[PDB]
């Protein structure tokens, strides 16, 4: 990357651009730009600035069509294979059609037939991003499947799908029978009426994805009973969670064959993630359900279930025993097996799972994953939520600074009370207890106190407020963002 | 405990009880920003009409009673 | 039946007691001591009563109604609440009678109108509360119609009384509804005394309604203006008293609305003498301070000769209404403060701070107030010295007058603007003003420790002589004054620590030390109050009296029967206890510890606290390893236990506590249940390691034994539920949960209340998912008994956290009639 | 083994719930109070560059359910009511010698949550400061009196009961009335019949009432004075300026209408929301208004009203003496679908869109002066009016702030030649 | 016998003598005074003024819930001012 160092009140900083890998680079400064950065990239000549000096998350866009559902990776390829799914809305062949129909009903108002006001309203399609999608209907949708590489903006391939599909799930992976050829399955949905829910039927699309990940070619379309919600790889084949059935999916040369079935799944089956042997479902009310695949005999058993109910939307395997999960009402928490649970067997389940962790983020989240966010750090728990943020879980390394950040949020909860009479502990104890969770948005508040708080909680701690300051800073700059050169 | 709308007693009929937690189930989504949020985006429908027809849902969720 | 009658309740309610029947009016009044129910009664006869009178309120008339209502409101016997329940009765009969009140408004008013005058505030609220509703139920045209004859009356009682009736009302009816009636009547042609009462009432408004006149001020100004150049002395006055009170209720905005009067009032100021002038001073000092500054500098500087021509009044209401005027002068941002050093400061000093000043109470408290308001602008030490040298006086009530002064200032300001020559003027003045004292004066010793205090490090060339004085007066007076020595050593203590004159305090150690025996309880109280500021701030090896000697005197003093004396020598034990412990044998320790245990059920609040306290220090010195097991009155045994448990980890307590729960005998298995109970909810969140500890007796006890090991087991559940959370103790209080829940189903009403009280601090610290899981199945449980509790429960559970409950509810698939799925949880994205 | 946990925030919360403008900083410049989800946000527009700068960003640990802003009579600075998810109402001012806000008052009424019958959902504020009532979606309604002290510190009241049982809200809003007693008017729905009809027919023919709430200030206390019942539901209201400026009133937003409706002896008005020539979308859809925004000047007043379909109209009414005579609806111009506008001084409108980015322009035109067809509620028919969508020419996009909001899927991965990973979101 | 108020508290803050001066009105718990006691206007009143919450005798401390009571939010029902179904006196 693009590192600038620059030195602030005799305090150096080493802060990386936002930006793609440059091969050159020098100062620059014209009428047109005062104070800029020519930097020559692979191929291309780039005049550049660097106006802000706050360091934040930039983005760069890449537009869509419809709403998107889930995006895969592929490994091969590195590019995405992306589902846009939209309630109430036409296909591209139906907003033609329409239009076009429109039209014909224009004329037959027979007003002196010399009027061709369908010569302006086939002519112009509106930019339906601004003046907003004509879509109307209840049981009408529209659903795209689209190949696109990450790197740059272009999409490399689309495929619109019929009327009144919709899709919810896709992932890319291979076959055991076959080769390493990579197929595209995705889970498709027929006419949805979603209030009162009522389904007709559901569609599995299967695709071949030639010319490493660059196009989709039909291999073939099974149907199926019920909306199938959850798609993953599992053994060289393919488990499937059509409703609330977890069924076993191998490659046919006709339609997907199906090689095992389980239906004892409370309600409706929202997302599926495996380890090499295990399978965690995901109920939409009922939590999580831990499912064992015996190979001898293609039969899923229940071997584990949560105490509570918990409305799912995402979730991630910390380790071989432990789930990190979210929920539809903003809340997160981390269920743990017993150590003493016997994965071969044959109120829901005998043996459950105990949860080790909960805490009310407030904005519901919708996707989980562990990883580390800069090289030399460590794993984070990073968390995206559905109004736009960005958050992060992250363990405590010894016993001391877990106690030290507790009294901090125990000294704050009473010294800097929330700004809308909320208590703290009651909002983070939302719908469950808050367990083992240090609230470290209200610790970072201690830099907002007076100076007479700062000092009355930190001698209180046997510090002085830089130290407390600072011993809040070596979370950020163990596991996200600090570019402080010395 | 009585003049607490949504209390129950001994003769409290599943109508009621549903009522209940139906009324309070739709007042919640009118709270919580990313539960309207969530609905919002599921059916194709801006906030305002989503927190109208949930506000019309009010005297009429499960219907009429025995 | 008829409630309590009182002696003076017989002339207005004899004729219930004789039963008479079939009367006409009679049966109305009659059923109209259903005003002798609401009077005397029960809360419920009081309701039920008023309902009745109201519902009935159009049938019953209004004649009859004030006829039977208004002597009681007069009867002088009559209690204060008793009065407020007849005027919300009043206000509940007027809001049905819209119509009907109009032919008797005046019969009204007559009565009403002096509560408006009553020394009593709570009287004059109600009078204008009915007075009020009297103006909602009657018309606008029927209050004016029937109070406009009593406008010009001779007499200025009646006048003055119907223009605080005619504030009332423009309060009840609004501004605008008025504005008209007082631009008429202030412009009257027929007599002086109308215009002059339609001028009080703008006053009055201006008082009744305070800021809430801002819209309609210059509405007022202008309706009023006109008063300033009238031939009549009078109604100018009350024109510039309107004047300077509208500019007070509109303070600190509204200062375009008095624009049309700046001039007049200005041009006035020259060509007035007399109480006249003293109000238009009065509207000029009230409208000052709302002007922008080069305004102020210009208008305070064109008023600025007559205020000081008239420092010098015969007057006593002209000194005080100009003294204000400077204190709202020189309080204003646009008066600099070298113009007030140049032409406002000489002639003040000069004029207003002479001897016998000091003598009105009413010119010491304005002088003082106005000196000190003087100073925040002009500077501390511009004022503080022209009035050091008279800290000298013989007069000792000037020297209390210039004490206060000089204290309220240096305690706003400090003491940086004061230079060495007047640091010394002032450590002389304070001495010698302090020395010869003819009683206590309070107002001395805060002078004299405030003085202390703000120069802080800068008295130290003056401890000697300081405490040198202070020993002397503490020597002497016999007895008298020697506590307000103490507690001047009490308040310098810290400043004669942080000037490094610590053998000095120590003097003074050994001399407060010397008093301990004083028979004056208050004395000794504050003696041990000096000894405890000393011991907060010096070493504990630099005390002269030594603590190896000090405690064991500080030992038999608990016993005294002062609560100053017990309060001040707790303190103390305490502070030696917390710093130096280690002069003090384990032995002493313990002979304090029982010293005080029987404190901790001392009815004062500070004392108990106090023993609390100190408690908890000699018990973190001395350490738990040897405290009694347990010793009659366990009350203070239980406290005793919990303080030990706190200051000291409760590992070193529960193994023994719970080890006397072993033994066959049940009431002191109650009593280690109680001890328990007080030992979680005190120690609070550190119960998080301790809960698998006491399970399994709480296992034993919580089951049936005897009721009230259930009960207290289950307020033990209570207050380890409340304290731990948030804490991550679920696995615990679920597990006793499955024992707490058999109990749920009990007649005697303290231990299912216990188990109520359970119930919900379990479900604040399980969460009320799980609370809701056990109480499901009951709720449609064919048996009733059954379904009463558990509906009880679930209703606790649902005043609190009914937010939460949307989560947890179950699925329940709809039936054929209705639509029982809530849809929108179900939908995926 | 144990496992402790930390929490901490990268990317505060981008989409915008709420949406106020005033004096907060007490001089002449004009700021926007945005409500995120629990975060508090002060943000400056600037007259000359025409960007968007964040002020203050505080977390509220809380719901924020309803955000006011109102000023004492002779005020210079405006303070912000807050109806949260707590049992208590918060009155703040900003201070900018600080950067902070100061919470000058905090009553506790209720329990806590988003509750069905504890108030926070709705907050209505007297145009003049006078009053402040926060009310329930259902029966519960409360009433705060306003007054400063003579230190011209802002001073609240006990709160004055005005519940109704069985009684739903669809809306509140303050009444612009001249100084005269405060008049709260909501939308109300009773449904008691409803409950006690197993036929079903007690819940139609049920329609929602308009109701005004009096506060007698002589007399200290709320009453139910007027209520009326409505032709449609509606879904929203608009303060109508009234007194000095304009005639007092409220604009009832409903499906394919609205409706000045001001009580008394003034008529009610209506006029069918205009449709797009030749709607793509499905005929027996109607149509609503999604928000309005408001904006007064002592020479005129008009208002700025979105559609589901982003388009904002410009709604204007002609009035003879105190009576109104028609109202006056005109195509302003489309931007995506807001939560909240604002219209500033200086010209610049705030569009704080529902989902996705927020967008800032500057007001180039009013909308009147071009020969784009103007529609009355005068005018007869019956059919409804058609315009024609255009491009922008009334408005000049000039800043747009990034908003992620809605993030449905995110991978963390090094998809890219760089070494530290990217976020790559959906 | 004896109840609570449980009208709609206001601005008056609630009082407590020198007997009942550490209790919380509702459970009579001596520790950890949290939250502040708010009293309604009308029990607030005339000789009613600054008088005690409990015990109706003459304040000389302000009256505060526990902290248990304000986790379980028992501080956010009516007033709290013990009241007799006796007499008004
Ligand atoms: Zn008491
Ligand atoms: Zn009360
Ligand atoms: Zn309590």
């Amino acid at each position: 990357r693009s590192w600038l160092s620059y030195s602030y009140q005799s305090r150096f900083h080493l802060t990386p651009l936002s930006y793609e890998t440059l091969e050159f680079a020098s100062g620059f400064a014209s009428e047109q730009c005062p104070e800029g950065i020519v930097a020559i990239s692979t191929n291309t000549l780039r005049i550049l600035a660097l106006e802000k000096l706050g360091a934040v998350f930039n983005q760069v866009a890449f537009p869509l069509q419809y709403t998107p559902r889930k995006f895969v990776i592929h490994p091969e390829s590195n590019n995405l294979i992306i589902i846009e799914t939209d309630h109430n809305a036409y296909t591209e062949a139906t907003k033609a059609q329409r239009k076009q129909q429109m039209a014909e009903e224009m004329v037959e108002a027979a007003g002196e037939l010399a009027a061709e006001m369908a010569a302006a309203f086939l002519n112009e399609n509106l930019p339906e991003s601004i003046f907003g999608a004509p879509k109307a209907g209840n049981g009408q949708w529209a659903s795209v499947i689209r190949v696109m590489n990450p790197i740059q903006g272009n999409t490399l391939d689309l495929v619109q799908l019929e009327q009144n599909e919709a899709a919810f799930s896709v992932a890319v992976c291979r076959f055991s029978n076959t080769g390493e050829d990579w197929y595209v399955l995705v889970g498709v949905a027929k006419d949805l009426i979603l209030n009162p829910r009522s389904v007709a039927g559901g569609f599995v699309y299967t695709y071949k994805l030639v010319n490493n990940g660059e196009k989709l070619e039909f291999l073939h379309k099974t149907p199926v009973e019920e909306v199938p919600a959850a798609i993953a790889p599992f053994q060289g084949r393919v488990l499937i969670g059509v409703g609330k059935l977890l069924r076993v999916y191998d490659l046919g040369k006709k339609k997907l064959l199906r090689k095992c079935e389980n239906k004892h799944i409370a309600n409706y089956i929202s997302g599926i993630q495996t380890i090499g042997h295990r399978v965690i479902v995901s109920d939409v009310q009922e939590s999580f359900i831990w499912v064992r695949y015996k190979r001898n005999e293609n039969q899923l058993i229940i071997f584990a279930d949560d105490t509570y109910p918990r409305w799912v939307t995402t979730a991630s395997l910390l380790d071989y025993d432990t789930v990190a999960g979210a929920d539809k009402f903003g809340n997160i928490c981390v269920v743990r097996l017993p150590p003493n649970t016997n994965d071969e067997v044959d109120n829901g389940a005998s043996q459950k799972a105990e949860v080790i962790m909960n805490y009310h983020v407030g904005e519901t989240v919708l996707s989980l994953q562990k990883t580390t966010l800069i090289p030399g750090g460590s794993e984070s728990l990073v968390y995206t939520t559905l109004s736009g943020g960005i958050g992060i879980l992250v363990p405590f390394t010894s016993h001391e600074d877990h106690d030290f950040f507790q009294h901090v949020e125990m000294h704050l909860r009473s010294e800097h009370p929330p700004l809308c009479g909320r208590d703290h502990l009651s909002f983070r104890s939302y719908y469950f207890p808050v367990k083992n969770v240090i609230d470290g948005d209200l610790c970072e508040q201690f830099n907002s106190m007076e100076p007479n708080k700062q000092k009355n909680v930190s001698e209180e701690l046997d510090r002085t407020p830089p130290e407390v300051s600072k011993k809040l800073e070596d979370i950020r700059t163990r596991y996200a963002f600090d570019y402080k050169d010395d | 405990q009585s003049k607490y709308i949504g209390t129950g007693h001994a003769d409290t009929t599943k109508w009621e009880w549903l009522v209940n937690q139906h009324r309070d189930s739709y007042c919640s989504y009118m709270g919580h920003f990313d539960l309207l949020n969530y609905f919002a985006i599921a059916e194709n429908e801006s906030k305002a009409r989503v927190r109208f027809n949930l506000m019309e849902k009010m005297l009429q969720p499960c219907g009429p009673p025995a | 039946n008829l409630p309590f009658l009182k002696p003076d309740d017989i002339q207005y309610f004899d004729k219930l007691l004789v039963d008479v029947d079939e009367s006409e009016e009679q049966k109305e009044r009659k059923i109209m001591k259903l005003l002798l129910k609401i009077k005397n009664g029960t809360p419920p006869m009081r309701k039920a009563a008023l309902r009745q009178i109201t519902d009935k309120a159009r049938e019953f008339g209004a004649g009859p109604l004030f006829n039977q209502i208004l002597p009681l409101l007069m009867s002088p016997t009559l209690e204060d609440q008793e009065r407020h329940l007849l005027v919300k009765v009043i206000d509940r009969i007027l809001y049905k009678l819209d119509d009907l009140v109009r032919p008797y408004v005046h019969k009204i008013l007559v009565v009403i109108e002096p509560l408006l005058i009553d020394e009593d505030y709570y009287a004059r609220v109600e009078g204008r509360e009915i007075i009020s509703n009297l103006a909602k139920a009657a018309g606008l045209a029927t209050m004016i119609s029937t109070m406009r004859p009593d406008i010009d009356n001779m007499d200025e009682y009646v006048r003055n009384t119907t223009a605080r009736a005619f504030a009332v009302v423009a309060s009840a009816l609004g501004i605008p509804s008025l504005l008209p009636f007082l631009k008429a009547v202030c412009k009257s042609k027929k007599s002086w005394q109308a215009r002059h009462t339609g001028i009080k009432i703008v006053q009055q408004i201006a008082i009744l309604m305070g800021c809430a006149i801002l819209p309609h001020l210059r509405s007022l100004v202008e309706i009023i203006e006109h008063g300033l150049v009238d031939e009549q002395q009078k109604v100018r006055t009350i024109s510039a008293l309107a004047i300077a009170a509208l500019a007070e209720a509109a303070t600190p905005y509204g200062i375009e609305s008095f624009d049309s009067v700046l001039k007049p009032l200005w041009k006035g100021i020259r060509q007035h003498r007399g109480k006249g002038l003293a109000a238009f001073l009065k509207a000029i000092g009230y409208l000052i301070p709302l002007m922008d500054a080069e305004y102020a500098n210009y208008y305070t500087r064109e008023v600025m000769l007559i205020l000081i021509r008239e420092f010098q009044s015969p007057d006593e209401e002209m000194k005080k209404i100009v003294l204000k005027v400077v204190k709202q002068c020189c309080g204003t941002d646009g008066v600099e403060a070298n113009y007030i050093k140049t032409e406002i400061l000489p002639p003040f000093f000069k004029h207003f701070w002479q001897h016998r000043m000091a003598l009105d109470r009413r010119n010491y408290r304005q002088l003082v107030d106005t000196t000190v308001e003087l100073a925040n602008k002009v500077g501390a030490a511009e004022i503080i010295s022209r009035i050091v040298d008279d800290l000298k006086d013989e007069a000792e009530q000037y020297r209390k007058m210039v004490m206060e002064t000089i204290e309220k200032i240096m305690g706003n300001l400090g003491a940086a603007d004061i230079d060495h020559k007047l640091e010394e003027q002032l450590i002389d003045g304070i001495l010698y003003a302090f020395q010869e004292q003819t009683t206590e004066d309070s107002v001395m010793l805060n002078g004299f420790g405030t003085v202390v205090n703000a120069l802080g490090k800068r008295v130290k060339p003056y401890l000697p002589q300081i405490c040198g004085t202070v020993l002397w007066r503490l020597n002497n007076k016999s007895a008298k004054v020697r506590q307000q020595a103490a507690d001047l050593i009490s308040r310098t203590a810290v400043v004669m620590k942080t000037c490094q004159e610590e053998k000095l305090m120590g003097h003074l150690g050994v001399v407060l030390y010397e008093y301990l025996g004083e028979e004056y309880p208050e004395v000794l109280g504050s003696i041990l109050g000096a000894l405890k500021a000393i011991v907060n701030v010096i070493g504990m090896h630099k005390m002269t009296p030594p603590i190896k000697d000090l405690l064991p005197r500080l030992t038999p003093i608990l016993k005294n029967r002062h609560e100053k004396v017990q309060e001040n020598c707790i303190d103390l034990v305490g502070r030696i206890a917390d710093r130096g412990a280690e002069y003090v044998s384990a032995r002493e320790w313990m002979r304090i510890c029982f010293e005080l245990l029987e404190l901790l059920k001392a009815h004062k609040k500070a004392i108990r606290r106090a023993t609390v306290n100190t408690f908890g220090y000699i018990a973190k010195a001395i350490g738990p390893h040897d405290v009694l097991a347990t010793l009659q009155n366990r009350v203070c045994t239980t406290v005793a236990i919990a303080i030990v448990a706190e200051t000291c980890s409760p590992f070193t307590v529960l193994p023994a506590l719970m080890n006397e729960y072993r033994v066959p005998e049940l009431n002191v298995q109650n009593g280690v249940l109680k001890s328990l109970s007080f030992l979680f909810e005190y120690i609070g969140e550190m119960g998080k390691d301790y809960i698998y500890a006491v399970t399994p007796l709480l296992e034993d006890a919580l089951m049936d034994r005897d009721l009230v090991h259930r009960q207290t087991a289950s307020a033990v559940v209570q207050h380890m539920s409340l304290g731990v959370y948030g804490f991550g103790c679920e696995d615990s209080l679920n597990h006793l949960l499955n024992y707490v829940w058999p109990n749920v189903f009990e007649t005697s009403p303290h231990v299912i209340q216990a188990v109520m009280g359970a119930l919900e601090g379990l479900r604040v610290a399980i969460g009320p998912c799980r609370m809701l899981q056990y109480c499901l199945q009951g709720l449609f449980h064919p048996a009733r008994k059954v379904r009463d509790v558990y509906w009880k429960i679930y209703n606790s559970i649902y005043i609190g956290s009914q937010d939460a409950l949307i989560a947890h509810y179950p699925r329940i698939y709809n039936d054929d009639k209705n639509t029982y799925i809530r849809y929108e949880l179900d939908y995926i994205l | 083994v144990d496992m402790f946990l930390y929490n901490l925030t990268l990317q505060r919360a981008t989409g915008i719930s709420f949406a106020i403008h005033g004096n907060f900083s007490g001089t002449k410049q004009q700021e926007i109070v945005v409500s995120r989800g629990k975060i508090l946000e002060l943000l400056r527009p600037d007259p000359n560059t025409g960007k968007v700068h964040t002020l203050l960003t505080v977390e509220v640990f809380g719901v924020i359910r309803s955000l006011m802003a109102f000023r004492l009579t002779g005020g210079t600075k405006d303070y912000i009511v807050v109806g949260s998810d707590s049992g208590r109402i918060v009155i703040l001012e900003y201070q900018p010698s600080k950067n902070m806000f100061e919470k000058i008052h905090q009553e506790t009424f209720g329990k806590s949550g988003c509750r069905r019958i504890v108030p926070g959902q709705f907050l209505a504020v007297d145009p003049k400061g006078r009053a402040v009532m926060i009310s329930a979606i259902e029966k519960q309604k409360l009433v705060y009196i306003l007054n400063r002290d003579a230190a011209a510190r802002l001073t609240i009241s006990s709160p004055l009961e005005a519940h109704k049982a069985n009684t739903l809200v669809y809306h509140v809003v303050g009444v612009d009335v001249g100084f005269e007693n405060p008049m709260f008017a909501c939308l109300e729905m009773d449904y008691e019949e409803a409950d006690n009809d197993p036929t079903g027919e007690a819940a139609a023919n049920t329609q929602q009432t308009l109701t005004f709430y009096e506060l007698d200030l002589g007399l200290n206390h709320v009453v139910r004075k007027y209520s009326e019942p409505l032709e449609e539901h509606g879904n929203f209201l608009i303060t109508v300026p009234g007194g000095s400026d304009g005639p007092s009133g409220v604009l009832i937003c409903s499906e394919n209408y609205i409706t000045y409706k001001n009580f008394g002896d003034q008529p009610d008005i209506r006029c069918p929301i205009p449709r797009r020539r030749n709607d793509l979308d499905d005929p027996e859809r109607g149509m609503i208004f999604v928000c309005s925004a408001t904006h007064k000047t002592k020479s005129m007043f008009f208002f700025l009203a979105q559609t589901e379909q982003g388009d904002i109209f410009k709604i204007t009414l002609e009035t003879d003496e105190d009576m109104v005579t028609e109202i006056r609806l005109k195509y302003f111009d489309t931007v995506p679908v807001a939560a909240a506008m604002c219209v500033l001084k200086t010209g610049f409108l705030f569009v704080a869109s529902e989902f996705g980015n927020h967008y800032l322009y500057q007001i180039a035109h009013l909308g009147d002066d071009d020969e784009e067809p103007e529609f009355s509620s005068a005018m007869p028919l019956e059919d409804t009016f058609f315009f024609q969508p255009r491009p922008l020419k009334n408005l000049v996009l000039v800043d747009e702030l990034d908003s992620l909001s809605p993030i449905l899927f995110c991978q963390i991965a090094d998809l890219a030649n760089e070494d530290t990973p990217q976020l790559y979101v959906a | 016998d004896l109840i609570f108020c449980r009208k709609q508290a206001g601005v008056a803050i609630g009082r407590l003598c020198e007997k009942c001066d550490g209790k919380c009105v509702i459970c009579d718990s001596y520790v950890r005074p949290c939250t502040l006691v708010r009293i309604c206007d009308e029990c607030n009143y005339g000789s009613y003024q600054g008088r005690c919450v409990i015990c109706g005798g003459p304040g000389v401390s302000d009256a505060y819930y526990c902290k248990e009571c304000t986790i379980q939010e028992k501080d956010r029902d009516g007033c709290p001012k013990i009241v007799n179904l006796g007499s008004s006196k």
